[PDB]
């Protein structure tokens, strides 16, 4: 995996981002919009839960992720 | 060198501005772009020849369209031109001559009051103009009319105490002016191409000139309409 | 400041989902900006009523469902 | 009023200003209001008679 | 080719947003406002419409150089040869515009720039019948004359939401050259008049009912809009509402950081004057008179506005217009005013009842629509139809009833004999019929096949059951407010 | 103002899905939204965390409980972003 | 008239018993002072683990968010 | 902003926020119970409104308990930042 | 219409039989009568009683309970 | 009075972190937000008896951050004063 040594989150917007969630799932997709409260809008969001064995996988598309239920953000891949 | 403080130096030149590289295009002398106050000066100077009629309504049943209509029906508006005719039920028993149906109407609503119209244009129709002009030595005042019955921050454009600048009294006037002075930039035209005289006879004849002068006016309008009418 | 528009649901019975899979039936009496539901108490989840007039706190609300249309 | 305009114009203007200020921003009597209105109408011509 | 003109082409001027999105939005009601802008003769309503359209679209062909500059008004919604040459809006040449509100939301509006001249009020009546909100528009100068009052009465009697536009401020600032307090007073008088006429709801800049426009210079604002733009930096998030409420309605800032309701010792003017009107005055005064560099600096500082280097060399009117555009970013505040005003959709019932009859079992899924008026919008016969329930698809058969046969039909009910196809559908957009297959509920579209099925102002329907048909109702003939008594 | 909350309110009317902290998904027409995501729906299917589906006419939700909201592909187009 | 905050101001310099939510325990010590946040401080606070004093903690400062209820 | 910090330090000295402020002034080792069960013996360096507190001389005490094998575990850290919400009861050891 | 502030002002003056449920808590309830009210939802309750849930009358007195962990009230 | 001042003044330091669940995080302090959001480049994670999961870049939510183990060469009193 490769990414630029970025200063802040908004500078790397529209990047394929692995986004953890407090309930155990991880949402992977290119981020369109962020917030002061860390609400995120993934362009091609993909629902990936970790069941109690192997990864659960599901496609969502354009979705809002609420900020409170986020654990953290990670860059998965580049734009385009 | 006080009222006419800017133009005075150059108003009488062969080419008004040979250099003045900011104010004109250059020495080719193709385009120009004056600042405000000099434009104001020009306007003031032009008081004798300037169009001097802001109320666009004024040319009512006196536009080129109106003239054309008059032509097309032989319903000459008496202040204006009268042409060679364009061409070579309804009984007294029937109709009721309550309104004596005038020629002025026959061009106003040409398709309605004038039956059997041919080659007839449609004129304008308009809103009432209340451009109140100021006389002198003041600004922003109701004069000609009556009045109605009844966390540490300042508002916008703060530290701009004077509402009106010394030029805005004149700028407003300029803004209301017609096409010559209206604007603060233009392309040149040939002295030839400027019509200092058209604006007098296109607008209405002032007051009680001798018949001959009235005739002259009419003649001029007849020419003008013809020129307008056969686009070359 | 944004007032949750419960005037569509005012004076109607509502199935309020609240903390720990608990339910509350009851006709609505009023509310505030925090979503604290002032409601006429009804049977709580077979089924049994606690209280006559109730005020549920907003933080404890999971949801509130339209029982009456 | 016209005479006032003629010579002591600043005061006349001032008078107008005060009048208007009174006219619209006041719990003013109705007859008085009508008189004022009349005044302004005449002002529009500035005493023809 | 033809003289009495429209677009008649594949390449309709491209929009900033995409029309696919607009049509998608138009799938659901509660997101299609039918505005039907109204007012006296030369209110500026058509000019307002033009402003909106221009704001919406990228580059129009008809938007020539001069109109762009702002010498001539781009009267985009007087498509008829006559309506140009005559200088009057004459028929309904509305547009479908995906309009952004001040708060972030995207609603497709069906505007209708109706005529103002009082002989044409017939045409206007249709707009009232059509539209669920009405942007009444008023000239400041003429104020509310009788015509405006009449319009208001009609709207209230026709059960339609109202959201006023006090238009042509440029006149009172430049033509009349009123002082700012005087201007404020005038405004108050106007709004007072409005309130007097409208016995029910009370209109004001607060609550975002009134809109302060100048379509020649090309700017509208609600106070909410303006405040949002230029009094969000200064004052905090929560106290903004209070500020908004204050601005208008005789409260004086008092040189101090929390105003008094009554008179103040130091300054003279109200908050509305000090905090809006005075700024406008400053703009106008400076956008003519002020040395351009200084103006540029001020714009940079206070408004956060960068003048184009071309705009520096504009003429004083068009320059001013450009500046105004830069200041009041869009016709967004106006849209906010509309949406906020027409947040009641319980009025829909009232409207429908008023038009046809008080009834129910209408949302069974039976498509039915008020055929408003036959128009000649692309030259050809079109029928402007407002759909209420269901959705109409292209190449569908439909029952149609001329509202001559409306009362009679009603009487007879207490055998769908007339019928016709729908050859094509499209959307009015000032100068083009933009073709669309869908024609969803709660909106206005143009259809080919209806026209010849009726004379004026028909109803349509397409029941899937006789029982359903029994449940139906039929619109009354549109009582065109003016009676025609000019016999030729 | 919150540009994701901007999107939510712009998404009103479409068939949107919604899972909470509880893990119980929903799906139906949205009706109302605010700064705090005080969501309302119509025609909403209400699948419990186990998978027990219960169709119902309406629902109202509090924003604190919301986890994520499935928006359609239409809001990808316009007009909130640019 | 007997509100919480004035009774809490009367409860200053008096013995109090603190109960909490998760991984929690009753207490018993003389309240020292309070604020609008309801941050507590006790002297001779005994760690009553479900009403069983596990240890005399003494001079302590309890956080506001984990407070459930406070009694005599 | 300055008046709020003045009443902050004023309300600390009089209120119960004075305790662990005085513990920082005296600079002693203090035990702190935690949300995920960690008795933190450390020297308090920093102190704010929210009870976030940088800790010198750190010594966390806990029990990683799994497999019927009580393994009371503990570690030393040079310096560590504490978040407020984790704290349950701070106490100054005599 | 009755906001929670006004309904609790009825509970303040009345002092009628209140039953309280608790936040993040199903195992225990309370039974008393409302005596206080804060600008927050903090309320002091006299004659309060700890009442474990019907899956007895256990001892409890007068309590200032931190009101940010409330669920039910009903006087 | 704000430790946010100090945490803002902590820049380009390689630090360990704990979370609400208790996950370790070894990475350079790229920046820290006014609400504790630890922006970190060149990061390495290890869960709470579990094996390594190293990564390129992680900005973690402020509230999820439990306890940041600071580096060795660190004068606390130098940054605390203005
Ligand atoms: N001074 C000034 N004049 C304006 C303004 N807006 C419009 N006008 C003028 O008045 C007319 C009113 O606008 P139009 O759109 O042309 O008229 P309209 O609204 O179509 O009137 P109807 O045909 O009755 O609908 C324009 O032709 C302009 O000349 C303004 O803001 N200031």
């Amino acid at each position: 995996i490769q990414v630029a040594h970025s200063s802040r989150l908004a500078n790397l917007i529209d990047y394929k981002l692995r986004v953890l969630t407090q309930d155990g799932r991880v949402y992977i997709g290119q981020l369109m919009a962020f917030d002061k409260h860390m609400n995120l809008v993934l362009n091609e969001c993909i629902e990936e839960r970790v069941p109690k064995i192997k990864v659960e996988k599901r496609v969502l598309g354009l979705t809002i992720l609420r900020g409170e239920q986020i654990l953290s953000t990670v860059v998965e891949d580049k734009p385009l | 060198s006080q009222d006419d403080e800017y133009v005075k130096d150059w108003l009488y030149d062969s080419r008004p501005l040979e250099e003045d590289s900011k104010k004109v295009n250059g020495t080719s002398y193709k385009k120009w772009s004056f600042d405000l106050p000099e434009m104001s000066n020009l306007y003031r100077l032009s008081t004798p020849l300037r169009d001097e009629v802001t109320d666009k309504n004024y040319y009512y049943l006196f536009d080129k369209k109106s003239f054309f209509n008059g032509k097309a029906l032989n319903n000459a508006i008496p202040g204006g031109p009268k042409f060679e005719p364009l061409y070579p039920f309804n009984s007294i028993d029937r109709v009721i001559f309550r309104v004596p149906i005038r020629s002025e109407y026959k061009v106003a609503f040409p398709h309605l009051y004038n039956s059997r119209p041919r080659s007839v244009r449609i004129p304008w129709y308009n809103n009432p103009v209340s451009c109140i002009i100021q006389n002198d030595e003041e600004y922003d005042t109701p004069a000609l009319f009556f009045d109605p019955s009844l966390e540490d921050f300042a508002p916008l454009l703060a530290e701009e105490e004077e509402l009106i600048l010394p030029n805005t009294k004149d700028a407003m006037s300029l803004y209301h002016s017609p096409f010559p002075f209206n604007r603060t930039k233009g392309k040149m035209v040939r002295a030839q191409d400027v019509a200092l005289a058209k604006k007098w006879f296109l607008q209405h004849p002032d007051e009680e000139y001798p018949v001959k002068v009235k005739v002259s006016y009419q003649k001029l309008l007849k020419n003008y309409v013809l020129n307008e009418l056969h686009p070359t | 400041v944004s007032t949750p528009e419960l005037k569509k649901y005012m004076d109607k019975k509502i199935l309020l989902n609240i903390n720990g899979s608990r339910k509350v039936a009851g006709i609505l009496r009023g509310y505030d900006i925090f979503l604290n539901v002032v409601l006429d108490d009804a049977m709580e989840i077979n089924n049994h009523q606690l209280g006559l007039q109730t005020v549920i706190r907003g933080n404890s609300i999971i949801s509130l469902e339209a029982l009456d249309a | 009023g016209w005479k006032l305009a003629l010579v002591s114009k600043k005061t006349h203007d001032m008078i107008w200003e005060k009048l208007r200020y009174i006219l619209q921003t006041q719990e003013l009597s109705s007859t008085l209001r009508e008189s004022l209105e009349t005044l302004f109408e005449i002002r529009q011509k500035d005493y023809k008679s | 080719e033809h003289t009495i003109f429209t677009q008649l082409k594949k390449n309709i001027p491209k929009t900033r947003y995409n029309r696919d999105y607009m049509l998608s939005m138009a799938n659901i009601p509660e997101r299609i406002i039918n505005v039907g802008v109204i007012g006296p003769l030369h209110s500026g309503k058509t000019s307002l419409m033009d402003l909106l359209v221009i704001d919406s679209h990228k580059r129009i062909p008809d938007m020539s150089k001069n109109v762009e500059l702002g010498w001539k008004p781009l009267r985009y919604l007087d498509n008829l040869k006559q309506e140009i040459d005559r200088g009057l809006s004459i028929k309904l040449n509305g547009s479908t515009l995906l309009c952004t509100d001040l708060e972030s939301k995207s609603r497709m509006i069906n505007f209708l720039d109706a005529p103002g001249h009082v002989n044409f009020m017939d045409e206007t009546a249709v707009a009232l019948a059509a539209s669920d909100l009405v942007l009444i528009v008023i000239d400041v100068v003429e104020g509310v004359t009788f015509v405006v009052e009449q319009l208001i009465k009609q709207s209230i009697k026709n059960n339609v939401a109202m959201c006023f536009v006090i238009n042509k401020l440029d006149r009172l600032i430049l033509d009349l050259k009123l002082p700012p307090m005087d201007a404020y007073l005038k405004l108050n008088h106007i709004i007072a008049n409005i309130n007097s006429f409208t016995k029910g709801n009370v209109f004001s800049p607060i609550d975002n009912n009134i809109i302060f426009a100048s379509t020649k210079l090309g700017f509208t604002f609600t106070i909410k809009e303006f405040v949002s733009y230029y009094y969000a930096h200064s004052i905090p998030s929560s106290k903004i509402d209070d500020f908004t409420t204050r601005l208008w309605g005789s409260v004086y800032y008092h040189k101090g950081n929390f105003r008094t309701k009554p008179f103040e010792n130091v300054e003279k003017y109200p908050t509305f004057v000090e905090f809006i009107l005075i700024p406008l005055y400053k703009i106008f005064s400076y956008a003519l008179s002020m040395e351009k560099d200084k103006l540029k600096n001020l714009l940079r500082s206070n408004f956060r506005v960068n003048l184009s280097q071309e705009a520096l060399q504009y003429d004083p009117q068009p320059f001013l217009k450009h500046v105004l555009q830069l200041i009041f970013r869009q016709q967004t505040g106006l849209v906010d005013a509309i949406t906020r005003c027409y947040q009641p959709f319980e009025l829909f019932d009232n409207k429908t009842a008023h038009l046809s009859i008080p009834g129910k079992s209408t949302p069974e899924g039976t498509l039915w629509a008020h055929v408003l008026k036959t128009v000649d919008y692309g030259g050809a016969e079109w029928s402007l139809v407002r759909i209420y329930s269901g959705l109409l698809k292209r190449g569908d058969t439909v029952r149609i009833l001329d509202t001559s046969q409306s009362e009679s039909r009603q009487k007879r009910q207490l055998d769908e004999t007339p019928s016709c196809e729908v050859e094509e559908i499209g959307l009015l957009g000032g100068r083009y019929v933009y073709p669309v297959h869908e024609a969803h509920k709660g909106q206005i579209v143009l259809i080919k096949g209806i026209s010849s099925a009726y004379i004026k102002s028909a109803t349509l329907y397409s029941v899937k059951s006789k029982e359903d048909m029994k449940q139906l109702k039929f619109f009354k003939p549109l009582d065109y407010i003016t009676e025609a008594v000019f016999k030729i | 103002n919150g540009i994701p909350v901007k999107l939510l309110n712009e998404a009103q009317g479409h068939i949107v899905s919604l899972e909470l902290t509880t893990g119980a998904t929903y799906r139906g027409k949205l009706v109302e939204s605010e700064d705090s995501m005080n969501v309302q729906l119509r025609d909403v299917i209400a699948t419990e965390p186990q998978g027990a589906v219960t169709h119902m006419d309406q629902i109202f939700v509090r924003g604190s409980q919301i986890k994520f909201i499935v928006v359609p592909d239409l809001l990808k187009n316009a007009p909130l972003f640019k | 008239p007997v509100n919480p905050k004035p009774f809490l101001k009367g409860l200053v310099n008096h013995r109090v018993g603190v109960k909490l939510k998760f991984n929690s325990t009753e207490y018993r010590g003389t309240l020292v002072s309070t604020d609008n946040y309801f941050n507590l401080q006790l002297n001779e606070a005994e760690e009553f683990v479900a009403g069983v004093s596990h240890g005399t903690l003494g001079e302590i400062f309890i956080r506001c968010n984990n407070v459930l209820y406070i009694r005599e | 902003r300055a008046e709020l910090e003045e009443l902050e330090e004023f309300e600390f000295k009089h209120g119960p926020m004075s305790l662990i402020n005085d513990a920082m002034v005296t600079r002693t080792p203090v035990i702190i119970s935690l949300r995920n069960n960690h008795k933190i013996i450390a020297r308090v360096k920093a102190f704010d409104r929210h009870c976030n507190m940088v800790l010198e001389n750190v010594k966390e005490l806990w029990t990683e308990k799994k497999g019927k094998n009580v393994i009371n575990r503990e570690r030393f850290i040079s310096k560590l930042f504490l978040r407020g919400d984790s704290v349950i009861v701070v106490l100054k050891t005599p | 219409m009755v906001p929670p502030i006004n309904c609790i002002f009825n509970f303040l003056q009345q002092q009628t039989p209140v039953t309280i449920w608790l936040f993040e808590q199903i195992g225990i309830r309370i039974k008393g009568k409302i005596v206080g009210f804060d600008e927050f939802m903090n309320v002091v309750i006299d004659e309060a009683v700890e009442i474990p849930v019907n899956s007895k009358g256990t001892p409890l007195g007068k309590i200032l309970l931190k009101g940010d962990n409330i669920t039910l009230i009903t006087s | 009075m704000k430790l946010v001042n100090f945490l803002k003044k902590l820049r380009n330091e390689q630090v360990t972190i704990e979370l609400k669940n208790g996950t370790t995080v070894w990475g350079t302090l790229q920046s820290v937000s006014p609400q504790m959001n630890a922006i970190l480049t060149d990061v390495k994670l290890t869960l709470p008896s579990d094996n390594i999961a190293s990564l390129q870049y992680i900005n973690i939510r402020g509230n999820t951050i439990r306890q940041i183990i600071l580096p060795d060469s660190l004068n606390l009193d130098s940054l605390l004063v203005d």
